[PDB]
């Protein structure tokens, strides 16, 4: 823990594994995201994927949508980050039937 | 003397002070009319 | 403890009528701000 | 001197209108005494009519 | 549903911004305030004996 | 000597809904009022003196 | 003296006052650096949508920001201390004047040879002759020889007072029962004004100081005609 | 909730803080009357309400601890801290006076004769009564300790005996010091030497009286079996205060009575 | 009932409320006095009169703002209100004594008011230095009353200092170490220690001054062999710690406010922050003499004090930089309190930077007793201590009251006051470099411009403190009750709702011993 | 920080009143005393 630090690949893995736990409950799903968001990075598509799938396991559509919103917010002024993510998530988005916040029109005020 | 003093007696004393206290005020008023202090008159 | 609790009840002044309150705040802060002025006046009127 | 005639009017519209809009915000209240007074036409008819007329019409019988 | 600011924001900003600058310019000049700026460049020295 | 703290413990633990400074009887009460009276009066007297000394 | 709309120090009439101007410039340059650095960092911090609210490692950067201020303080301290000693330096004065603060006037005493002593009072704004400075003119100026090392000895005969003359970079409190010393050394002739720099009662603001510096020759004739 | 589950003490509303605050007003403004418009009536009333307040405030504290049992271990540990801290503020109070003294005696102004003790002052002899006062205070230090030890060993008679001896030595010092004042060939008005001497040794004197009435209070609390072999903070404090008092005298002796004279 | 609750209290919350009420009112008096000061200096000439009536005003201004507004509010108000709530204590260690601390204040204030009424008041300066403060140059009851007011205020503050240290040390959850308490609590525990050690020396000093003028002693009288400088040492030995005692609780509130509105869990470098205040508190005890550079002391010692004074910049620096580091990755919320916190960070930096300049004895010779030093301390007090008070007040108001303030109005209030104080004190740097002395009722014609601008700014500030009173009224008139509070996981004070009940932590708090 | 709507809302008119009053209470007394300064300075 103290002084012990992981490489990026490990960090990601650690997260994919976390979100993939079959018996993951709503709490852990919230904890995981709420925690991941405190870091200085937009999560890798592969981490987002595992989280989107976990949402399906918990029959939670709305959280799956909010997860994508966070991904965009975290990119701050870096416009190019979100689209690339959505791009790598396209398969899962279609497979699971997940609508983007933009499609749902939640991106407007 | 000693017999009169008691732990129990205090409520009566408290009650007495008000009646006694009220009584004390009357004398000042009574004395004052006779006394006629200029300062008392000034009051 | 028969001490009432909740908003507007943990203070030594009534907050139930906004205008009575207005008056009270006015006298409170008002008398505080005026004091120095009247002290100076008092000092200016001595001899 | 000349401004006063205008400013008093302006105070009139501002106070009366903000008050009137404040009437528009729910919150039931019940009348104050001043309301009952000024809206009872000063009570004046209801006392100067129910009284002397009674003492006279009584007195006249 | 427009908030107090959506409707009044510009009105307040402008009228407020105007009133301020109006009244201060007056006080700063239209009355007898002695700012006593540096005489260098503005005052012509007179012999004092 | 004596040792009757046991009586007083009981007297003071008695659930009469009285504040400790009065839990002990009638004298507590007279002492209280005397103290309170002297303080307030004194305070009044002091204000008078200051009003008096404020003037030349 | 001070002119209208002045920003910095009065022009240096003596060398330590010059020395001070330069030190202040040095010190002020730094307060500008730091105070603008902080303002930049602040606006920087508040200008991004990017977040990182998780835990951040301190200590690491903590050395930079503890060693840097430490170096900067030496950069100020050194010059400061040098000037400090330079002021309390071994010099040999050719004259000794004494000044004694009094409740609402200063009195001077030139007593090396003869017992010359006078009172210096402020000229009531009412009796000022055109061109005279409102709260600064005194009736009897303290005359002294320009270009010479004078030793002033400040004391008071009542409450505390403080004898100061900014142009020469001087300020010494006047404490009853005490003889504080200071070295005056103007490098140019003229009239140099100062004011009581210590709260001393009702007319604290109305007990100024005016130094008039002329050449030795005129100094001594003045001194004699003074008794 | 309703019933507390922490070991602390929730003290009942007391009028005493108000009463003691008012007292401070009366004594301060009362001193101002005495000093200026030559009157003590106000000062008298203040001293009165003040004693009244202290008596009652401390009476209650006794009630709450001995009779009501609110002084659990946690509550006591807090009282220890309070006392230590208080004694500390006192140590720093006396420090203003030793500063004053040393300032004057180490750099004597010419108006004094440029020396110390100033010309005209005839200092007392440290080897006479000052030496006596010293031995008296020091002995009460050993006797108050004996008292403390008897108490912890449940020896009622002895604790009482030692506490008594201690108290009389404190009184003996008070009288002795009182006579010294009266026989002293100098006064508060004798310049800085007299100022420096009478206010430092004087404030200390006041403290010996304050410490003695404290030990007296302890004496009676013991006669009444208030103290148990294990819970007697009232005594621990009285004891700590009493030591603070010897120590201050040791510095006074060495500094003012010996060195500065 | 009302009596029992409000006059016979033993409740940390109610005593704390009583303080805030006392401090706000005293704050009105001090503001009035500051306006008479600028009224007198806003046009060349004399408005009131001689430096006596004027300096009486300047003196009361200082005593009122220092001893009756700032200290009561920060230590007695926020101190009593928040400390127990932040460490999970049912109340304070000495509930009764705590009350006396408060009640000693109104009388103390009376004595100070009385002093300016009898005779010609005390025109001595807040430092009340002798011989001016003596029974010759200032005969009469005035100074004596000023002294007694100070005695009470001192007794009040060291009694409270005793309470806070005992509580803070002795009443935390058994598993919670000191390095687990919040910065604000640390901030007041340290301030409490400074009060305990400095206040007594002051009382020793003014008691000596009191005897010198009523009992014929000569501690500070050359005649008897005394020394007016001795008073300066004693006074200033307390006098410096006193200003840190004034900014420390402010440092704490700032740490809390910046962290909260940055959406962070904890402040950056918590232990560095604890170290910083401890260093500041300590160095603050060995630098008093920098207030006596033109008094005639040895060059060497004069050198010591300028150096010792300068090292205080280091720890203060780690704090400024830590608050910045705290804002770093934060999700900033531009709330009124955050606005006050940012202002403080900058303005306090400027004012303390300006104090490093004065730290130099050589330069201080020409800067001492001028308006430069008036600028220094108003920056650190008017836009340092005060900005913290406002940020803390607007931030915790809902906790104390249960009601919310109108944020927009609250923001308007910051805007006005920010302009006002800068316009008031900025020019004063010039007046001081250019030679305008302190404690003058009038000045040479040259200083007219800056003094004018300066006085105008003080009127804007007046406007702001008037608006604030209203802002408080409206809050209480509308009655929007608090519903939800953010980040309570890391902010205990809010866990019992707004307002917390009379009795909080009746049943302790559970904290595991890992 | 969220809150319920005002139990007793303060309409603009109401605010304008409280703001005016708040100002007067500060400005009047001072203004009066200041207005008569000269009378005091001349007895
Ligand atoms: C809360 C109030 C407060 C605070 C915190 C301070 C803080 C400081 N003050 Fe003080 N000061 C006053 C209020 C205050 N002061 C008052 C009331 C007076 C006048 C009393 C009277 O005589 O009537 C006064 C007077 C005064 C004097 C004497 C003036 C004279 O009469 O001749 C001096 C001189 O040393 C001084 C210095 C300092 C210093 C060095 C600090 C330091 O604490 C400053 C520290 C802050 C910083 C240094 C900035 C932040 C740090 C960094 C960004 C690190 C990097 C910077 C550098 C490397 C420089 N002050
Ligand atoms: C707390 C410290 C404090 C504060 C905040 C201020 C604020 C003000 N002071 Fe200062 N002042 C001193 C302490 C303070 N002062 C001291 C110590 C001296 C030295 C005296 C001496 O020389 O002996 C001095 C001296 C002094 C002088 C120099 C006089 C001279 O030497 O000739 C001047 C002149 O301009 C002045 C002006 C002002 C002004 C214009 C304000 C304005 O900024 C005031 C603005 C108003 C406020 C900021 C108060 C509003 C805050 C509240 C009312 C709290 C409300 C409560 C709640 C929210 C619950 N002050
Ligand atoms: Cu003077
Ligand atoms: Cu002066
Ligand atoms: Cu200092
Ligand atoms: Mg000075």
């Amino acid at each position: 823990s103290h002084g012990s630090h992981e490489t990026d690949e490990e960090f990601d893995a650690r997260w994919v594994t976390y979100f993939n736990k079959p018996d993951i409950d709503a709490w852990e799903l919230r904890k995981g995201m709420n925690t991941l968001v405190g870091y200085d990075l937009v999560p890798e598509p592969k981490i987002i994927d595992a989280a989107l799938r976990a949402c399906r396991r918990l029959n939670d559509f709305a959280s799956a949508v909010r997860i994508l919103e966070v991904v965009k917010d975290k990119a701050g002024p870096h416009k190019e980050i979100y689209p690339y993510v959505i791009q790598e998530l396209r398969p899962t988005l279609n497979e699971l039937g997940i609508s983007t916040p933009e499609e749902l029109g939640l991106d407007k005020v | 003397l000693t017999r009169f003093l008691g732990p129990r007696y205090r409520q009566l004393a408290r009650n007495w002070v008000p009646t006694a206290s009220l009584w004390g005020a009357v004398g000042a008023v009574g004395l004052v009319w006779a006394t006629d202090w200029r300062l008392i008159l000034d009051w | 403890s028969h001490y009432e609790e909740g908003p507007g009840k943990n203070i030594p002044f009534s907050v139930e009528n906004k205008w009575r309150l207005l008056a009270m705040m006015t006298l409170f802060f008002g008398s505080g701000f005026a004091a120095p002025f009247f002290i100076v006046r008092h000092q200016l009127l001595k001899k | 001197m000349k401004m006063t005639a205008l400013i008093v009017t302006i105070m009139g519209f501002m106070l009366a209108l903000e008050l009137n809009n404040t009437t528009y915000y729910l919150k039931f209240k019940y009348p104050s005494q001043t309301y009952k007074f000024s809206n009872m036409l000063g009570y004046y008819p209801s006392i100067m009519h129910r009284l002397p007329t009674y003492h006279n019409l009584s007195m006249s019988q | 549903a427009p908030d107090f600011h959506d409707k009044y924001g510009n009105a307040v900003l402008a009228s407020g911004a105007t009133f301020c600058v109006a009244v201060w310019v007056y006080m700063a000049t239209q009355i007898g305030i002695e700012w006593n700026p540096s005489p260098v460049g503005r005052v012509t020295p007179k012999e004092w004996r | 000597f004596e040792n009757r703290v046991a009586e007083k413990q009981k007297l003071f633990q008695e659930d009469n809904g009285l504040p400790v400074h009065l839990k002990g009887g009638a004298t507590d009460n007279i002492l209280y009022r005397v103290t309170m009276t002297l303080c307030l009066g004194g305070t009044l007297y002091s204000l008078y003196c200051l009003g008096w000394a404020s003037f030349p | 003296m001070a002119y209208p709309m002045q920003l910095g120090f009065q022009d240096a009439t003596s060398p330590i006052m010059e020395e001070l101007l330069h030190f202040h410039d040095h010190t002020l340059m730094i307060v500008f650096l730091i105070s603008s650095l902080v303002l930049y960092i602040i606006s920087l911090m508040l200008t991004t949508k990017l977040t990182h609210t998780s835990t951040m490692d301190a200590q690491e950067v903590e050395t930079i920001w503890t060693i840097l201020p430490a170096i900067i303080l030496i950069l100020i301290a050194l010059p400061s201390l040098r000037i400090l000693y330079m002021m309390d330096e071994i010099n040999n004065p050719s004259l000794t004047v004494k000044t004694m603060g009094h409740q609402w006037y200063w009195s001077y005493e030139y007593t090396d040879y003869e017992d010359l002593s006078f009172d210096s009072y402020m000229i009531p704004t009412s009796e000022l002759k055109p061109g005279e400075l409102r709260l600064l003119e005194v009736d009897n100026r303290v005359v002294l020889p320009m270009e010479m090392t004078i030793r002033m000895l400040v004391s008071s005969e009542d409450v505390l007072h403080s004898w100061a003359v900014p142009s020469l970079g001087l300020k010494t409190d006047a404490i009853p029962g005490r003889l504080n010393q200071t070295t005056l050394m103007s490098s140019r002739p003229g009239l140099y004004y100062g004011q009581c720099s210590e709260i001393c009662g009702s007319n604290h603001s109305f007990m100024p100081i005016v130094l008039e510096l002329v050449p030795l020759k005129y100094f001594e004739k003045w001194s004699a005609s003074m008794l | 909730m309703t019933h507390q589950t922490h070991a602390y003490h929730m003290v009942n509303p007391s009028p005493w803080p108000l009463t003691g605050a008012l007292s401070a007003l009366l004594m301060t403004s009362g001193l101002t009357m005495w000093f200026h418009f030559n009157s003590m009536t106000l000062l008298m009333i203040g001293l009165t309400t003040n004693m009244l307040t202290m008596y009652q405030w401390w009476r209650d504290v006794i009630r709450e601890s001995t009779f009501q049992g609110h002084h659990t271990p946690a509550v006591q540990k807090g009282l220890r801290y309070g006392m230590i801290l208080f004694i500390i503020s006192e140590v720093l109070f006396f420090t203003g006076f030793f500063w004053a003294f040393y300032h004057s005696s180490l750099a004597p102004t010419p108006e004094l004769g440029g020396c110390w003790p100033p010309t005209g002052i005839h200092p007392l002899n440290p080897l006479e009564v000052p030496l006596l006062n010293t031995s008296v205070l020091l002995a009460s230090g050993v006797s108050i300790t004996w008292a403390h030890h008897s108490l912890m060993e449940g020896d009622r008679k002895h604790m009482l005996q030692a506490l008594f001896i201690t108290i009389t030595l404190g009184v003996y010092f008070t009288l002795l010091q009182a006579s010294e004042y009266y026989e002293a060939p100098f006064t508060i008005s004798d310049g800085v030497y007299g100022s420096t001497f009478f206010v430092a040794t004087g404030f200390h004197g006041l403290h010996v009286i304050i410490g003695s009435t404290f030990l007296i209070v302890c004496f009676f609390r013991q006669l009444k079996f208030h103290f148990t072999s294990n819970h007697h903070f009232g005594f621990e404090a009285g004891a700590w205060y009493w030591h603070f008092v010897d120590v201050v005298w040791l510095f006074l002796y060495v500094s003012i009575y010996w060195w500065g004279s | 009932m009302f009596i029992n609750r409000w006059l016979f209290s033993t409740n940390h919350k109610d005593i704390g409320t009583l303080y805030l009420l006392f401090g706000a009112w005293a704050g009105m008096v001090g503001t009035a006095l500051s306006l008479l000061i600028r009224a007198e200096l806003g046009q060349p000439g004399t408005l009131l009169g001689d430096d006596q009536i004027y300096n009486v005003v300047v003196t009361a201004h200082a005593f009122v703002m220092i001893f009756f507004m700032v200290m009561p509010i920060m230590i007695g108000g926020f101190g009593n209100w928040l400390v127990p709530l932040m460490i999970g204590a049912p109340d304070m260690a000495f509930p009764r004594m705590n009350n006396m601390s408060f009640w000693l204040l109104p009388p103390s204030f009376l004595l100070l008011l009385a002093s300016s009424m009898v005779e010609a008041g005390a025109g001595t300066g807040w430092t009340v230095y002798p011989p001016l403060a003596g029974n010759l140059a200032h005969a009469g009851a005035s100074v004596d009353l000023t002294i007694f007011s100070l005695h009470l205020a001192g007794v009040s503050s060291i009694l409270g200092a005793i309470n806070f240290i005992t509580t803070i040390i002795n009443m935390k959850p058994p598993a919670m170490s000191q390095y687990q308490t919040p910065l604000f609590v640390w901030s007041v525990m340290i301030t409490a220690v400074l009060l305990l050690l400095s206040l007594p020396v002051l009382a020793a000093g003014i008691t000596m001054l009191l005897t010198d003028r009523n009992l014929n002693t000569t501690f500070f009288d050359p005649a008897g062999g005394g020394d007016p400088i001795l008073y300066q040492h004693l006074f200033w030995f307390f006098g410096h710690p006193e200003v840190y005692i004034l900014i420390l609780p402010g440092f704490g509130m700032i740490s809390h406010i910046v962290t909260y509105y940055s959406g962070k869990k904890e402040p950056f470098g918590y232990m560095g922050m604890v170290w910083a205040m401890m260093s500041i508190g300590f160095l603050g005890f060995i630098v008093w003499a920098h207030h006596m550079f033109t008094v005639g002391m040895d060059v060497d010692t004069r050198a010591y004090f300028t150096s010792a004074t300068m090292i205080i910049a280091i720890p203060t620096g780690v704090k400024v930089f830590s608050w910045l580091a705290t804002l770093h990755g934060g999700n900033i919320k531009w709330s009124p309190a955050m606005m006050w916190a940012l202002g403080f960070i900058f303005l306090f930096t400027v004012g303390g930077l300006t104090g490093i300049v004065l730290a130099n004895s050589s330069l201080d010779i020409v800067l001492h007793d001028t308006y430069y030093v008036v600028a220094h301390f108003h920056y650190v007090l008017s836009m340092g201590a005060v900005f913290a008070i406002m940020g803390g007040f607007v931030h915790w108001f809902p906790l104390f009251s249960g009601y919310t303030l109108n944020d927009t109005w609250a923001k308007i209030h910051f805007a006005i006051m920010f302009v006002g104080v800068n316009m008031t004190f900025f020019p004063q740097h010039f007046l001081g470099l250019s030679g305008m002395p302190r404690r003058y009722s009038d000045y040479p014609d040259a200083y007219t411009m800056w003094n004018t601008i300066s006085s105008m700014g003080s009127f804007i500030s007046l406007t702001a403190v008037m608006l604030m009173v209203f802002i408080i009224w409206e809050a209480f008139a509308s009655k929007r009750e608090v519903l939800t509070v953010d980040l309570t996981t890391t902010n205990l004070e809010w866990l019992n709702g707004c307002p917390p009940p009379y009795h909080t932590f009746e049943e302790p708090t559970y904290v595991n011993l890992k | 920080i969220t809150a319920k709507p005002a139990k007793t809302p303060t309409s603009p008119k109401e605010q304008a009143i409280g703001l005016s009053v708040t100002f007067l209470s500060f400005l009047l007394p001072a203004g009066w005393v200041l207005y008569h300064l000269d009378n005091y300075k001349k007895s």
